[PDB]
């Protein structure tokens, strides 16, 4: 489960990624 | 479908063409509505009218719009004892499935002859403090089609429910709803009826032979409590999928009683919603 | 047509007339599945000398009679070899055939109820939470009621016929494998029976499975001298008999 | 599981909402439905339906029958006006028929409207009527002149008998409402007498005509609401 | 997460419903399932099967077995009656019938129904019974022509033994309810003599016809409620 | 399947053929019902039947819809103590394992010798405020299988659930519910035994020797309150998943005790719902 | 958003079940796992190695060792017996062991057993016992005969030292109780001299033998409960 | 798989095939245990077995079904004061990070030599009311790793957790749970350990010199309230996740603090569950 | 989103559709 | 919306199915 | 249902499977 | 996650969108 974005905005989203 | 259906555009009505003069034979707006029939005649052909693309929707003209809102159609009330708990005939309610016990809405399908629905269902227990504290009152609302045993009192044996339908609510958890088949032995629910239970001379007449379908004993499980309460638990009911055959005039007379049309008020005279003009010629 | 043959031993049993013959709840009985089993050795099959044809002690039918029962792993706990290896194995199972036989003439009038049910827990006759002994429901060839007397210190059954002894109004005893022996058409009635039990093998001795009733519906009524006394005759077999869990010996009760 | 946040309006209750319950009593197969001659399936069919009005709105008439014809009368004077009503289907006389005991369930209506008009007289009677549509705007007309000078019908009475006057539908908002409103005022209908009422000898000089008004295809309702032709000052007992 | 609403009905209890609940006791492998002769699948099939009828309803008989038999008699008198009973299913002597008792667990019965009779008589003996079934609309017949008149079969006593008498499903709503309801009265059926029971020498004059009832692939039952036919003014101890 | 199974129409009846007369030979309706088995006779035989379509399904006559239903089969309760907390044998319920112990359901089953299923099951705990103020009164239900350390009183050491299973219920947050394997050694559960356990002329007979399947030690975790309680918590159940073999004729006379039959009333006259009547004669 | 409907047992907590939780230290990588000789996957394994037995269960030898060993004596008589023990794996002596401490731990066990037995006697000695399981049914043979008669294994003691004697599955219910139950009561085991215990000169004449209990590939067991074996009838300090 | 997983099947045992008589050299009942191994003889062997198709699966006797489930393994407890709120050491809980500080769970897995597991844990905290009201008493457990400020007192500057974690739970708002890495710089939990801190002969010598991880300063966050409380919150834990090597002998003899063996009971004779007996000749 | 007919029995849905 | 055992044991599903 | 780890760390997730 | 107008009517959904 994920990248499902519920929210419009890009500020609201979980802590980003790493590479 | 969807734009259709989310746009609410599924029943359109036509439009309004245009029109040019007529000074010919025949004439559209004569008919003998003594046939009984119903006119057929528009604006078109009347007037010299232009040209009119509608879109007015008869979606929210649809017995599922007209009928599928939610009514109160009883009340049920508890005014707790805690002196005597249990004893006979108390601290629970029963109550005569129906509807024409509360008028607006007993109004509104009386509109039909026949009616056929899955009804939706839904319980609104309001708890009022008459004491320094509520605690937690539980609730618990069951059905009782013919012929079962009817709660004598509160903790009969029926409260077992062992294969009956008991839904609980507890203060806090929201409404309680559910939803129910047409519940008939007959192909459609008789709003009306002109038939009896018999011969005798003393039989019944009316809606009523017909729809014996239950009653409700009620039940406040929690056991005795301190502080008093007095526990209103409201029955709203709405119609999903709903059919209807055979219209009829509204009702003008404010009714009384159920299962019956009688209208003949205690003394006063006959009152019906028409207003009296001086004169017919200004209005 | 009426007539029946039955052969199951060393023994054979006929009947110039007859009601059908039942198999209880369709199945025909036979010997335990290597899937179905929770044993581990292998079972001893007395064929013949064992699943043969035995045949109990007869009783009288009475104007008075009230109907009589017999409960089958014990009603042969001692006609040989299948009655021993009863008492020398722990896990016994085993169906069985029941010939009832009872005439009398065309001039006689009666009806008996036959029926087996699978665990008919009896009621006692003494209200409260005793139930009834052994020792009691341990009958044997003999069976039990008749319509008779007896001490009431012992944890006693239920004499009771029409609640069916454990409370059932008899008459939805239809319900159980079951016939009819109407002296008007009838002469027996023959019922077959699996092995039915939620375990693959039992106690033979703790256990009974099907236990048998037979009762007079209408009364026995003839005009004659009451020297004509109509018997009433139970003759078993024990089908598909398997043992195991072989040692010592129990002992008798 | 599956991180979730619950929204306002959440665990409320609306007598107007489409959402699933539990159904109590499961496997349970409804008593079949068999065929019945007549169902309806839109309010509109019965609003096309013509229903009788009303409008001899008089007094001592008004309990009674009658309350539904007009007689046609004698008239001295000639070019003399018969009555008016005015269109606000909500307007007694109009509101208790089958229409306006509707349109009384919803805020706003729509669309053209048909009135048709009967003659109980005799056979061998004559007349003709003059019927007006004064649409809004002004004030119902005093004199026939000035109201003949908008929509209207001259109907002759004749082996025929029905004369059917359509109600264009003028109107600024797409939409009126259903509810008395000086805006949304839809006008006034009115008869007078183009000639007379003649009768050969030994026929009656008063006659009756009786009134009726059902939809046009134009006609369309919405915004439901609950009515106002009908207050239970009850309840109902039992 | 998932800008979710919660429904009115949430939270709720029903002793009828389909849901799924954590299992305490994960990884548990259950006790393979043998094979056992007799299982059931369908109330209906309980349903099918005769069970035998008290009728013989009266005084001091009932707590007894004879309350089940029926004892043909003398009658001096011809064409004389035998019993009744009603056919509401729920109905003693009906009602504690294995199909009774069940009914007695919906609220809504349907289909024809099947009454047989047995002779326990003599075989020399000999007998003709007419029985019948008056459907819903009158009253149990006081004579035998009053009731020959609608659904019967006559009954002739031979080496057979059993008469099975049918009841068609006559009635107006496709389904009948349980419960005592003047409306859904399913009838009467009733029986008597056609001819006599005649016995040679030295044979008993009275014997007795058993009774019983079981359904036919017609009938069907629903809308599961709690049972009638038992009341538990109890408890139950330890 | 969906439509069949939304629909409801799983398991449908046949329908009535037509008839015609028959002045022949073969007489269906004379069977002998001795052979014990049971007649197969139908309208179109006995009659000049019609024809008509059934739709009647029998899907709510399945042993599934029949038993899966829940239902009261013990209310636990706990009149708690605040002098004495812990203290022997108390504040903490136990109870044995089973059904018997509370009619109209244990009715139901009885229907049938053997039985088998998984058990759904709710608890329904309802507190009863006996002071000014209830607090936050948590609760723990569990489960001891045999042989297991049953507490001796509130706060054992068994309460620790290491390996065993204890649900948790805190006021406000719903009702528990779970569900469960079919517990049995056996390949079903007894209804009913014909059996003892052993030659001990004083063994046990009955449903029972083998039933012991628990016990349920309960606990009210929060500690010593100030105004005080009592709650009942409810215990209904349901099988989902269930199976019948050998029916049997339902009961008519109210029991008394659990894992037995015995009927033998105090005193009172055995007694059974059959009625009275006059005469035979008339209905 | 989702109209969605909170299940009752919604909010609850149960010691058994499966389900996932925000895991607090995101991004935590733990240290690697290193290879480590001898892993367990199922208890089973535990289960199937013989742990040795306490079955001189007699008074002060109980707290000692000795509790473990069983002299072979004398025996002036002939055809005496040794011991004996019950099967019924929850019963001290057994219980204690690694199977017995263990099966405690469920509610259910099933399948074949094992017990081994040897000879910490002499070389120069010699023997021969006789062995015996005496299913469920009847009570613990007073006498060698009787016990024979069932299942049994005659062991001879020489170059070897070790006999195995395995007790099959004997039961009605595919299974039984770990719990104490006059049911599911499993039968007894007892040893017997077949013949004697003989030494040549100057070697002792009493010696003993050890014996054990391990699963066999049958086995398996069911429903975790907590154990039996161990009351912490503490607390437990700091 | 599912259906294997479902139904659980997945370890399935062998079953028990069909013997013959044997009369020969090779006795396989004769092995000598001395060698330490261990016998592999079966019922086939010994007997004349039959042929038992098995359905028992070890799928419950899994170190994951044996280990996780949950267990009380510390109940914190907060005795408030609202006299001297703060001060040093009040009104908020510390506790070692352990097991072995409560029995039943160490017990379990004592079983074992080395031990691994992301861990499960849960929080049911249990508000008990020694007021007439007791508001809203939200709450703060927190995580102290070594070496790490460990709250003085109540509202330290550690009470941030700028960069620790603390879970909150407030009265109504459901028993907080959340999980857990495997939390060791060793690839495994020592359960045991045969090592000591040093050569120091006063050095430390246990499970113990090898598990310092952590502890928990609780906190009340509400500020001051009136009427007074007590509050019990309970700590379960699962392990989820885990691997087992090197079994042992379970635990006979009570034991008294943890981190150590010591059985040495004061005063009372070392006690053990084994039980005495007459006679070796009857059981 | 919709036909998630989320129970069973179908007196349980949502208000019909139109045609 | 169906045959989502959102629990892994088959003890714990809905009521059965026909056939 | 399954295999839906709701969560982004693997500590977090169901009890382990069998094999 | 978008385009699930959970509810059946127009007038009932976010915000609109941008073009
Ligand atoms: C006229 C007319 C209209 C109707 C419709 C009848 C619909 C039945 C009422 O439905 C309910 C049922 Cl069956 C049970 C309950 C109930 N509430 C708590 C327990 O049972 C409530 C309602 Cl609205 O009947 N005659
Ligand atoms: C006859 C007959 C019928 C049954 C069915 C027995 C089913 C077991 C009861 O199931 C429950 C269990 Cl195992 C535990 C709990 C429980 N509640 C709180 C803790 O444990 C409740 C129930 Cl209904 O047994 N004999
Ligand atoms: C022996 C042995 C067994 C273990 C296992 C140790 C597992 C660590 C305990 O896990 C917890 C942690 Cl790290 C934090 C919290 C916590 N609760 C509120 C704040 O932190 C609770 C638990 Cl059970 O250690 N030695």
């Amino acid at each position: 489960y994920f990248n499902i974005n519920y929210f419009k905005d890009a500020a609201s989203s979980g802590a980003s990624r790493l590479d | 479908n969807y734009i259709d259906e989310v746009l609410n555009e599924v029943l359109v009505v036509p439009n309004i063409k245009e029109s040019h003069h007529t000074t010919s034979n025949s004439a559209p707006l004569l008919d003998a509505a003594e046939t009984g029939h119903t006119s057929n005649v528009q604006p078109e052909d009347a007037i010299e009218t232009r040209y009119v693309i509608t879109s007015q929707t008869r979606d929210e003209m649809s017995i599922e719009s007209f009928l599928g809102r939610s009514g109160c159609v009883h009340i049920s009330r508890i005014k707790v004892d805690y002196t005597d708990y249990n004893g006979q005939d108390i601290n629970f309610t029963k109550w005569k499935i129906t509807l024409q016990e509360m008028a607006q809405i007993r109004r509104k399908f009386e509109l039909f002859t026949y009616v056929r629905f899955d009804s939706e269902i839904t319980l609104v227990p309001c708890i009022a403090g008459r004491g320094d504290d509520i605690g937690h009152i539980v609730m618990q609302y069951m059905y009782v089609p013919p012929g079962a045993p009817i709660p004598s009192k509160r903790n009969d044996f029926s409260w077992q429910s062992g294969t009956n339908m008991s839904i609980f609510w507890q203060h806090g958890q929201p409404f309680p709803r559910f939803s129910i088949p047409f519940l008939s032995i007959a192909s459609a629910y008789y709003m009306f009826y002109d038939g009896y239970d018999g011969d005798n001379t003393s039989s019944k007449y009316g809606s009523v032979v017909t729809n014996d379908m239950g009653t409700i004993c009620s039940r406040i499980v929690t056991e005795k409590q301190k502080l008093s309460v007095v526990i209103t638990t409201h029955i709203y009911h709405k119609a999903k999928h709903t059919k209807a055959w055979c219209p009829r005039p509204p009702r003008a007379v404010p009714y009384t009683h159920s299962h019956v049309t009688n209208y003949m008020p205690e003394t006063g005279d006959v009152t019906t919603a028409i207003v009296r003009r001086n004169t017919i010629t200004t209005a | 047509d009426r007539i029946m043959q039955i052969t199951r031993g060393d023994s054979t049993i006929s009947s110039d007339d007859v009601a059908n013959a039942v198999v209880g709840y369709g199945v025909w009985p036979h010997y335990l599945t290597p899937q179905d089993a929770t044993a581990i050795n292998k079972p001893t099959q007395p064929d013949t000398s064992s699943n043969r044809f035995y045949t109990l002690e007869s009783k009288h039918w009475n104007g008075s009679s009230k109907g009589w029962w017999w409960k089958l792993p014990d009603a042969l706990k001692d006609m040989g070899i299948f009655g021993e290896n009863m008492y020398y194995h722990f896990l016994g199972r085993s169906g069985y055939t029941v010939h009832v036989q009872c005439n009398a003439s065309k001039f006689h009038q009666g009806t008996l109820l036959v029926a087996m049910i699978p665990e008919h827990q009896l009621a006692s006759a003494k209200h409260g939470s005793v139930t009834a002994g052994y020792k009691l429901t341990h009958p044997g060839e003999a069976g039990r009621d008749v319509s008779q007397e007896r001490d009431a210190s012992l944890r006693q059954p239920s004499d009771d016929s029409w609640l069916n002894f454990d409370g059932t109004l008899l008459g939805n005893l239809l319900i159980f494998p079951h016939q009819f022996i109407n002296l008007r058409s009838n002469n027996s009635a023959t019922l077959i029976v699996p092995y039915v039990n939620a375990v693959p093998m039992d106690s033979m001795l703790r256990h009974n499975n099907w236990c048998l009733v037979i009762i007079p519906i209408s009364p026995l009524r003839s005009e004659t001298t009451s020297s004509n006394i109509v018997p009433i005759t139970v003759s078993i077999s024990p089908m598909c008999a398997e043992f195991s869990g072989a040692r010592a010996k129990n002992i008798k009760q | 599981g599956l991180p979730v946040y619950i929204t306002p309006g959440s665990g409320q209750f609306m007598t107007t909402d489409d959402m699933q319950s539990p159904c109590a009593l499961p496997w349970y197969h409804p008593t079949k439905e068999i065929s019945i001659p007549g169902e309806v399936k839109n309010l509109i069919e019965m609003c096309q339906v013509d229903t009788l009005i009303p409008v001899n709105n008089v007094g001592n008439n008004v309990g009674n029958v009658s309350m539904y014809t007009v007689q046609l009368g004698n008239q001295t004077g000639m070019a003399q006006k018969v009555f008016s009503i005015k269109v606000d289907i909500t307007s007694t006389p109009l509101a208790t028929t089958l229409i306006g005991e509707i349109a009384s369930y919803y805020t706003h209506w729509t669309g053209s409207l048909r009135f048709s008009f009967m003659f109980c007289g005799t056979a061998n009677t004559t007349l003709k009527l003059l019927l007006a549509y004064t649409p809004p705007g002004i004030d119902e007309p005093t004199t026939r002149k000035d109201a003949m000078l908008g929509t209207h019908v001259v109907w002759d009475v004749g082996l025929q008998s029905t004369i059917s006057l359509v109600v264009p539908w003028v109107s600024a908002s797409h939409f009126r409402l259903t509810a008395d409103n000086k805006y949304s005022m839809a006008g006034y209908i009115t008869c007078w007498y183009q000639t007379n009422l003649v009768v050969p000898p030994s026929t009656p000089q008063t006659a009756d005509m009786l009134c009726f008004v059902s939809a046009c295809k134009d006609f369309c309702l919405r915004m439901a609401r609950d009515t106002d032709l009908h207050i239970q000052s009850g309840p109902i007992e039992q």
